[PDB]
RNA sequence: UCUAGAGUCCAUAUCAACAAUAGGGUUUACUGGAUCAGGACAUCCCGAUGGUGCAGCCGCUAUUAAAGGUUCGUUUGUUCAACGAUUAAAGUCCUCGUGAUCUGAGUUCAGACCGGAGUAAUCCAGGUCGGUUUCUAUCUACUUUAUUCCUCCCUGUACGAAAGGACAAGAGAAAUAAGGCCUACUUCACAAAGCGCCUUCUAAAUGAUAUCAUCUCAACUUAAUACCCACACCCACCCAAGAACAGGGUU
RNA sequence: UAAAAGGAACUCGGCAAAUCUUACCCCGCCUGUUUACCAAAAACAUCACCUCUAGCAUCACCAGUAUUAGAGGCACCGCCUCCUUAAAUAGGCUCCACGAGGGUUCAGCUGUCUCUUACUUUUAACCAGUGAAAUUGACCUGCCCGUGAGGCGGGCAUAACACAGCAA
RNA sequence: CUAUGUAGCAAAAUAGUGGGAAGAUUUAUAGGUAGAGGCGACAAACCUACCGAGCCUGGUGAUAGCUGGUUGUCCAAGAUAGA
RNA sequence: CGCAAUAGAUAUAGUACCGCAAGGGAAAGACAAGCAUAAUAUAGCAAGGACUAACCCCUAUACCUUCUGCAUAAUGAAUUAACU
């Protein structure tokens, strides 16, 4: 029975957990693009969501400091997330990250996802668009959208 | 859970009991169809060497809300009869005694204490 | 315990040839409407996604080859900038890295 | 089965001696326990009925009844027996029933000691301490078919020779079994659970063979619903649904 | 790993686990040694004691000589040649010290149990790679009753096919 | 002592719990004792994984009143006193 | 009236490999079984009588060896090829 369980087991453990998702995240803010497995990321989107939640309130803070000061490593990062990510999301109130899914990888094929943090300088992820706006369907629609606008 | 094998310290100022002996007071049976036992169920006990009943009126044991949750397994001795064989009782003792049927009239005019 | 008996043809080719162990044929697969590659719905053009990590990486090169070594995460933000691009107006005060091909048609 | 002998009188209220008619075994001298239990009734309890010497609950025997239940412990292990406390009861047997589910004792494994027999090796259908049986499931089969007790009214009527003390009918309270839940307590904490909570439905009347009579292997007349239930999808995500597949949701 | 109340009622036995105390009894004096791979013991050895044999050269005993050497038995030393439990078939030559020896008991402790529950890890189930072995007469491999049992007889049942379990 | 493992990581291991740990201790190195023999704080214990008597070659194609087998077609006669 | 690659020497070799050792001691070179093409459909020693018809109907207790006969009471055989 696992009735309302959120959270994914991994690792050797629940530390081995914390301290796997902590690795991808720190490889997240550094690169701000990563190719991980699609289970492993859909567990880190969470945390990296609430550290940049926890990275606006800023320097100041001592909770937040300290909790940046966890989750991530390489402490070059904790000035990156308090001066170029947190800065960067002053506008959007959630939704920093977007996760798609790619590829299974070559060796083992587990299923893959790739996840980045919106905005960054990188080349863009080739997005799926929706069909035009000029396909038969679409125009037909259109036309019940001014029809039904018209009459209300 | 007053049940088979456990100590139950007697509070009724125990003309019999009370009195050092190198045992302590144990239940050797219940009175009821399953062995647990609860407020007011009239159990057996091997004190001094002897078997005499006894009435359960405390327990560790949590029961409903409204009533009170003790920290020792306390107990009344009665004879057989019915009658306690102590005169006097000091531990409180609940006022759940006046609810469901049983041998508690006796019990109530011979305590001081209630909570 | 161990077998009785050997198990004939035809009852292992009734086990596994059963549909249940068959492989699907897959229903969700088309064509990128622009590209002109395979690709399943739910998931990304294969070939548009190498020649993106191909980019990315040429991009990455270039970053580590001006940070000289580790510990060096920026603490501004970041632009790439191909042959020909001056720094935009709006780019000024941010990481150029420089790269030497023309822009991608697909890089906007 | 004959009652024949008894029983303060009397075989039938009880034993009922011999025998007869029935079903069943007796091998030594000159295999338990845990787990799950399927089944019979030759019924321990609960249920229905007859007689009683029970004038009455209970007792006694007799008929019927196998849907349900049939406790926990101290000492010990040819497996029983004794003992304490209870209970409505702690039933008699078949399938050690069940060791590719688990365990113990054994009886028969090498070590050692004590007692008996022997010149000795060694024996002993003796007593002690110690001591290793491994299995990945091929096939069959299978994996979703409410009782009891206590308390109280009804009261101490009838029954009853005094004394004691009923049915039918209800109302509370508890446990157990099945089924389910998580508001509280509890172990815990988007949830799973119990120690908690909820629900459980052979005596007569008429009457012939045999004109009275006679309950009739005479005719003739009387003493479970509930639950499920939409032909045609399945890429992706989520899920109180889930091993995979299935199933619910995506407004 | 955690656990309500109870704390051995489990069980052959407090094995395992948690906690740290006490008391006695049998055997063996003690440390040690043993059945490499089911027995570590109450067996072997052991100081102490006793008995038997032996008057002596250059390869052991021994470059030794009766207080010595070899072979045996025994095992220092001193002393002689009714209670327990509620209930009980269990426990109760002197001789300190010691024992992973055997039996019993007090107190505590605890999921041993009353009566199980949650979480984690491995296993597990699915996807991908690599890929065994015992076993196997043939099988198109049902149930009940009888005979002496999937296969015979008489009844009953019965569209085919994976996957995970269980152990009659 | 318990649990795991039982074609196992291992033809005796792993994890915990344990006995000894300045001694009759433990141990590297070369030599010696050889099979009815060696060695043995006797357990029939050990002498290269299997010792109430090693292993290899030879006599040896040991012997076996015991077990198991014994190969084309067709026909015909063919069975239960006893010492 | 000797063999012709499981024979003939053990031999391509006393090599490889096994053993501390004595010692043991190989293999080979020039459309059989198993599967696929093509999974299965009530019923049962898997066949026979048949039938227009594959199944359906009726009949039908595997083989060897050992015990007096053995329902499989027990022993042996997965199956092909070669040698026996
Ligand atoms: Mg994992
Ligand atoms: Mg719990
Ligand atoms: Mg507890
Ligand atoms: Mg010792
Ligand atoms: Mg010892
Ligand atoms: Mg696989
Ligand atoms: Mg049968
Ligand atoms: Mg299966
Ligand atoms: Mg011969
Ligand atoms: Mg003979
Ligand atoms: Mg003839
Ligand atoms: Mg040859
Ligand atoms: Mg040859
Ligand atoms: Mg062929
Ligand atoms: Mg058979
Ligand atoms: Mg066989
Ligand atoms: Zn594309």
């Amino acid at each position: 029975i696992s009735h309302g369980r959120v959270f994914r087991r991994m690792g050797l453990g629940p530390e081995s957990r914390i301290h796997l998702l902590r690795n991808l995240l720190t490889g997240l803010v550094r690169h701000e693009r990563i190719e991980a497995p699609w289970a492993r990321v859909d567990e880190m989107r969470g945390y990296a969501e609430k550290l940049i939640d926890y990275g606006k309130l800023g320097d100041t803070n001592e909770r937040a400091m300290r909790m940046a000061d966890f989750w991530l490593t390489e402490k070059d990062l904790i000035p990156k997330l308090f001066q170029v990510l947190a800065p960067r999301y002053k506008d959007q109130t959630g939704g920093y990250t977007r996760m798609l899914q790619i590829p299974n990888r070559s060796l083992d094929r587990a299923k893959m996802a790739v996840i980045e943090y919106k905005g960054n300088c990188l080349p863009p992820l080739p997005l799926p668009r929706r069909d035009s706006h000029l396909t038969l369907l679409n125009q037909l629609l259109q036309g019940l959208r001014q029809d039904l606008r018209q009459s209300q | 859970a007053i049940q088979k094998m456990t100590r139950v310290r007697v509070v009724d100022n125990s003309a019999l009991g009370n009195s050092p002996y190198h045992r302590a007071p144990r239940c050797i049976h219940v009175y009821k169809k399953n062995g647990v036992g609860k407020v007011g169920d009239q159990i057996l006990l091997a004190i001094k060497g002897q078997k005499k009943k006894a009435l359960i009126v405390g327990h560790c044991m949590p029961g409903p809300r409204m009533t009170p949750r003790f920290d020792s397994n306390n107990v009344v001795l009665i004879e057989d009869n019915g009658n306690p064989v102590g005169t006097r009782i000091k531990t409180p003792i609940p006022t759940s005694l006046r609810k469901r049927e049983g041998e508690y009239s006796k019990v109530l005019a011979i305590a001081q204490n209630f909570v | 315990a161990a077998p009785k008996n050997r198990r004939t043809i035809e009852v292992n080719r009734c086990r596994r040839r059963n549909p249940q162990k068959l492989i699907k044929v897959k229903n969700n697969i088309d064509v990128c409407p622009e590209c002109g590659h395979l690709k399943q719905k739910h998931v990304l053009c294969a070939y548009c996604y190498e020649k993106v990590c191909k980019e990315t990486a040429e991009i990455r090169r270039q970053i580590g080859k001006q940070e000289g070594g580790p510990f060096k995460a920026p603490t501004i933000e970041t632009v790439v900038l191909y042959t020909g691009e001056t720094p935009s107006e709006q780019d000024q005060g941010k990481r150029i890295i420089e790269r030497d091909r023309k822009r991608p048609s697909w890089f906007t």
